[PDB]
C-alpha cells in the first residue's frame, strides 16, 4: 500500500529529488482532507453491517439471482456473497483513509476477475450492488466524504469489469 | 506513514480501523504541518549540513578518508558524501511521513550487506549521520529537533 | 454510445414510463447548453494540435520521459505518446458533445489500464498530460465550456489512474 | 542488421533463409572489421563534426535562428544540436548494424510526427544532417566515405 | 452546397429528398441572401484584409519571412499574400455555398503535398489563415462572423 | 462648456465675468448651430469612422492586434473598438462644448493609470486617436475639419 | 498602536503582570509563523500590480460598472478604483506581516464605509473585489500563507459591510 | 545601506539609534561576508546570465525583437543587452548594500518617464528583470537567492 504520503515521497524519491514545494503542496492538500475522512472512516466502521445489508436489499435480493440456481441461491452462497460485499465496504474505507487506490489494486482487484469467472460470479450483480453500496454510504456519510468514497468504489467496479 | 501502519495492522486483523487508531491518524493530520516545515528547514538547508557534517565526519576519521581508504581520491571522497546527502533526503521522508516507514524501506534494509559488500565501515558512515544529526539539531528549534532527533536516531541505529 | 438524450429516454424506458415532467427538465438542459458545447467542439478541433503541444511541453518534455532510458524516447515512442493524447482530446470532445461519458467508457478506458501496464507505459504521466490539456484547452474555449470539458477529462485521469 | 532483415523476411514466408540471404549475411560479416573502424573515427569526431556541421545548419538556414524560429535562444539551439548528437549516433549504429534498420527503429519512423508536434522545420533538420555528411566526409577516406555517407543519405532522405 | 450534401447522401439510400433534408434547403434558400452580403462585404475589402493578415503573421513569426525563409524578398512575400487571397477568395465562395466543399475541393485537398514540395511551413500558413479570420471577422457583423469563423476554422483545422 | 471654464476662473479670481469673458461666451453662443452641425455629421459617420480608423491603428502598429498583442483576439479587438468609439463619443461631446473641459473629466484624467493597469499600450491608442482625425478630416468639411481637427489634438496629447 | 506582539504587551501592562506562560506561548507563536509570513508577504508586493488587474478581471470589468454610469465609467472613477484596490491590499499586507487586524480597522477601516456611502461606491461591488483579490492572493501566497492572509482580508471586507 | 536608513531616521530623531536599530546594524555587520559573496558568483558569471536572460526574454515577448519593436537591428538589441547588465549591475550593488535603497537611487526613479521616453515597453524591460533573476537563482544557492531574489523583486516591482 502507498498513501498519499508515501506516494508522493516515493514519487520524488524516483527521481532522485528531495521533497518539492510543489509536492509540499499535495501533502498539505492531503492533511487538509485528513478529518473529514477519519469521520467518514468512523461512520463506516459503525454502520458496516446497515450498508451491506441496505445494498443487498437494493440490488442483490428478490431477482434472478437468489432464486433457486441463480448463484446466490443457497444459504452458503448468501453468506458468501455478503461476506464478499463487506470485503468491498472495508478496503474501500481504506482506501479513503489512505487516499489512494492502491490498497484496492494491491489487495483486491488483482486475479479477483479471474477467481470470480472461474466460481461464476456474475460479475454485473456485483457492480450493480457495490455501486448500491455507493449510494447508502452517500447517504450515511455525507456528500463531501461520498464524493472521495465513490472514487474508490468506482476503482473496484472498473477493475473488476 | 502513520495512515499505512494503522491499515497494514487492521488489514491483517480484517478489522475496520479500530477507533483509538483513528484517533492516532487523526492526531497525524493535525500535526503534519509542523512536520512539514520540519523538512522544510532541513532541505532548505541541505548543502549546508551535507557539507558541514561531511567535513566532520572526515575530521573525526581521517583514514576513512586516507589513501587506502573506501574513500580514497576525489571521485570516491564525492560519492560518499552523495551517500551522506542520500540519508539526509531519506529523514526529511521519513519527517513528512511521522514514522521511519519510507527510510526504512528506501534505506535501512541491507544497508549492512551492501555497504559491507562495498568495502566501507559501517560505523565510520554512523558517524557521519550523527554528524548531520548535530548540526540539523543546530538549524531546529528544540522540540522541532526532538522528532527529526529520533528519526536520524533510528538511522543511526540500524547502521549500528 | 450514449448521449445524455439517449441517456434520459433509455432511462424512461427502463422504467416503461413516458418521458415525465422531470426527464422533460433534464432534456431542456442538455438543449440549452448544447450550443456552448457544439462552439467549443469547434475550438478544440481547430486547436487540436496546438493543444496537444502544449500540454506536452508543459508537463512530458525536458524530462527523463523523453530523454534516453526513459518512454517517450525514440521518436517511435514520442509519436505514440503524442497520439494517445490526441485519442485522449479527441474522444473527450465527442463526450461533451454528448454529454455523457459512455464514449470515453466503450472506446478509450475500455482496457486502457491494462494496455499501458502491458506496455510499461508512466500512468503517473499520461494523468499529468491529461490535466496539462485540461489547463490548455479550458484557456482556448473558455471557462463555461472548460468546466464541461473538465468532467470528462477528469473522467480520463480517473480511468487511466 | 543484414541478418535481422533477412530473418524477418524468411520468417514471414516460412522459408529456411535462401542461399543468396545468406550470401549476403557472409559479406557483411566479412567486412564488420572496416564498419567498425569507421564507426570509431565517427564516434570520435563527433564533438567537431557537430560544431561545424551546427554552424552550417545555422548559417544555411538563418530563419531557425532568427526570432521566431525554433533554435532562437541559447538553450533551444543546444538542444538542436544535441538532435544533431542523436542523429549522428544513430548514424554509427547503422554503419555498425550494415543496415538502416536500426537508424529506421531508433529515430526515422514518426519522425515528421514528432517535428511537427515540436515546431521544428524538417527539411531544416535535413539540412543539418546533410552538412553533418559532409564533415564526417573529410574526416573519412573516400572508400569510407562512401558507405558512411549512404547512411546519412537515407537519414536526410527520409526527413527530406 | 447545401443542396448538393444533402441530395447526395439521399442518393446513398436512394430515396426522394426526406422532409428533412427538404426543410434543411428550406432553410438555407431563405437565408442565401444574408449569405450574399457576408460574401460580398469580404470581397469588397479583399485587399484590406489579405495585406493586414500579411501583417500579423509576419508579425507572429517573423522567421517565415526573416532571410533564409520562404518569403524573403517583395516577390517571394507577394507570393504568399498570393496565397492568403487564394484561400479569402476561397472563403467567400464556401460562405455562398453554405458548405465546406467547394472550399475543400479548390485548395484544402493535398495542400501539404504542394507547401512542402515549394517548401512553405505549413503551420505558418495556418496562423496567417487564423490572421484572416480575426480581421475579416472584426469587419462582419456578430451574427454574419459566427458564420465566416466556421469557415475560415475549417481551413485552419486542415491545415494544423 | 466653455461658459463653464470662464466660469470657474471667475469664481477663483472672486470677480465677475470678465468682459472678454463674456465675449468669448457670446462667441460660443454664436458657433453653437455650427458647432452642432459638425458634430451631428460625426455622429452620423459614426461606424465607418471608428472601423477605418481601427483598420489604420492595427495597420499602423500590427502588434496590438497580434498574438502577444493587448487585443489579440476578436473579443478583446472589439473592446479595443469600444475604447476607440468611447473616446470619439468624448470628442464629439467637446465639439458641442467648444472646450475641453467635457473631455479631460472623461478620458483625460488618469487615463494612463487605468490603461497601464489593464496592459493596453498608450502609444497604440494616441495613434488610434490620430487616425480618428484623419478620418474625420476627409468626412468633415475644410474648417470643420480644423475645429474637429482641434479638438482631436488635445485628446491626443492627452494621451502623450 | 497594535500588534500581535505589542497587543500581548499592552494587556500584560494594563495587569502590571510579568510575562505569564501563556503570554509567553503566544508570542512564541507569532514567533514562529513570522517566517512564512515574511515570505509571502514579499511575494505579495512583487506581484501586487498583477492581483489588482486579475481581481478587476475576475470581479469588477466586463460588467455594468465599468460600462457607463456605473461608478467607473470615467477614467477618473477607474484610476481610483484601482488605487483603492491598491490601498486595500498594501495596509492589508502591512497587517498580515503584523499579525494583528487591529491595524487595518486603525486605518483601513476608520470611516472607510461612511465615506464610500457618500460618495456613491457601491458597498457590494467593493467587497466582492476585495474576495476576488483575496483569491489571487491565496493562489500566488499559497494555502498556508494565504489563509493568514485572507482572514485580514475577509476582516477588511467584515468592515466594509 | 541598512545603516544609511538608520541614519535618516536618526537624524530626524538627533537620538542615538535604539538597541532594536544597534540589532539591525549587527545583523548586516555580521552578515557582510555573505553579502560579498554571493556578490562574487553574481559579478563572475555577470557576462552569461545577460545573454541567456536576453534570449529568455525574447522568447517570452519576441514583440521586442521583431520588426517595429524598439530592439530591432544588432545596434538596438545590444544597447537591449547593455541596458540589462546596467540593471543586473546595479542589482549587485544594492545586494552588497543589504537595501534597496541604493538601487533606487541609482535607477528607478523617474525609469518609468526615462524609458517610456525612449521608446521601448516598460513591460518588456520588467520580464527582462524577471528572467535575470530566474537565471541568477539557477546559478546561485537558494539561501543567497532567497535575498538575491528579494532585491532582484524590488526592481521588478519599481519597474511595474
Ligand atoms: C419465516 C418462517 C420467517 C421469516 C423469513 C423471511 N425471509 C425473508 C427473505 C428471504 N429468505 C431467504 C431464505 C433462503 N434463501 C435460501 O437459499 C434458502 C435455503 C434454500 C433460504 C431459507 C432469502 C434468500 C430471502 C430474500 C428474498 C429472496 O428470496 O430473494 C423475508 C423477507 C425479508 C425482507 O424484508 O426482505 C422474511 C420476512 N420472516 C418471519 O417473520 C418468519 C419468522
Ligand atoms: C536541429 C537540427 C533543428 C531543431 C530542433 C529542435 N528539436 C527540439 C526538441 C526535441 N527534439 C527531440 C528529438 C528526438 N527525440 C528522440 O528520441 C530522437 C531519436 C533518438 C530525436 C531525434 C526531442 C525529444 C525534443 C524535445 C525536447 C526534449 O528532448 O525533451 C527543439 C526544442 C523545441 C522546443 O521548444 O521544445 C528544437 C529547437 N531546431 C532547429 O532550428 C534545427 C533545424
Ligand atoms: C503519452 C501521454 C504517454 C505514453 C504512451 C505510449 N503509448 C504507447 C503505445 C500504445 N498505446 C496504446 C493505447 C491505446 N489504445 C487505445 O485503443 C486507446 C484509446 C483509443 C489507447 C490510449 C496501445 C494499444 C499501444 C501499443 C501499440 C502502439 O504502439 O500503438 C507507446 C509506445 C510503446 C511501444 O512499445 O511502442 C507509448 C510510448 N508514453 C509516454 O512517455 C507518455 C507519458
Ligand atoms: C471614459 C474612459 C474609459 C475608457 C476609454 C475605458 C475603456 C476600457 N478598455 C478596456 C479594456 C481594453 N482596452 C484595450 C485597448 C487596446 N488594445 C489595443 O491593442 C489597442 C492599442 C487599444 C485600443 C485602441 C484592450 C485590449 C482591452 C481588454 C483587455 C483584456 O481583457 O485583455 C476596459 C476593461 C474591460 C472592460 O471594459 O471591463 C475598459 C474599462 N474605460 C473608461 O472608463
Amino acid at each position: 500500500m502507498q498513501d498519499a504520503i508515501t506516494a508522493v515521497i516515493n514519487a520524488s524519491d524516483v527521481q532522485g529529488k528531495y521533497l518539492d514545494t510543489a509536492a509540499m503542496e499535495k501533502l498539505k492538500a492531503y492533511f487538509a482532507t485528513g478529518e473529514l475522512r477519519v469521520r467518514a472512516a468512523s461512520v463506516i466502521s459503525a454502520n458496516a453491517a446497515n450498508i451491506v445489508k441496505e445494498a443487498v436489499a437494493k440490488s442483490l435480493l428478490y431477482s434472478d439471482i437468489t432464486r433457486p440456481g441463480g448463484n446466490m441461491y443457497t444459504t452458503r452462497r448468501y453468506a458468501a456473497c455478503i461476506r464478499d460485499l463487506d470485503y468491498y465496504l472495508r478496503y474501500a474505507t481504506y482506501a479513503m483513509l489512505a487516499g489512494d487506490p492502491s490498497i484496492l489494486d494491491e489487495r483486491v482487484l488483482n486475479g479477483l476477475k479471474e477467481t470470480y469467472n472461474s466460481l461464476g460470479v456474475p460479475i454485473a450483480a456485483t457492480v450493480q450492488a457495490i455501486q448500491a453500496m455507493k449510494e447508502v454510504t452517500a447517504s450515511l456519510v455525507g456528500a463531501d466524504a461520498g464524493k472521495e468514497m465513490g472514487i474508490y468504489f468506482d476503482y473496484i467496479c472498473s477493475g473488476l469489469s | 506513514s502513520v495512515v499505512t501502519k494503522s491499515i497494514v495492522n487492521a488489514d491483517a486483523e480484517a478489522r475496520y480501523l479500530s477507533p483509538g487508531e483513528l484517533d492516532r491518524i487523526k492526531n497525524f493530520v493535525s500535526t503534519g504541518e509542523r512536520r512539514l516545515r520540519i523538512a522544510q528547514t532541513l532541505t532548505e538547508n541541505r548543502e549546508r549540513i551535507v557539507k558541514q557534517a561531511g567535513d566532520q565526519l572526515f575530521q573525526k576519521r581521517p583514514d576513512v578518508v586516507s589513501p587506502g581508504g573506501n574513500a580514497y581520491g576525489e571521485e570516491m571522497t564525492a560519492t560518499c558524501l552523495r551517500d551522506l546527502d542520500y540519508y539526509l533526503r531519506l529523514v526529511t521522508y521519513g519527517i513528512v511521513a511521522g514514522d521511519v516507514t519510507p527510510i526504512e524501506e528506501i534505506g535501512l534494509v541491507g544497508v549492512r550487506e551492501m555497504y559491507n559488500s562495498l568495502g566501507t565501515p559501517i560505523p565510520a558512515v554512523a558517524e557521519g549521520i550523527r554528524a548531520m544529526k548535530n548540526v540539523a539539531c543546530s538549524l531546529l528549534s528544540a522540540e522541532d529537533a526532538a522528532e527529526a532527533g529520533s528519526y536520524f536516531d533510528f538511522v543511526i541505529g540500524a547502521m549500528q
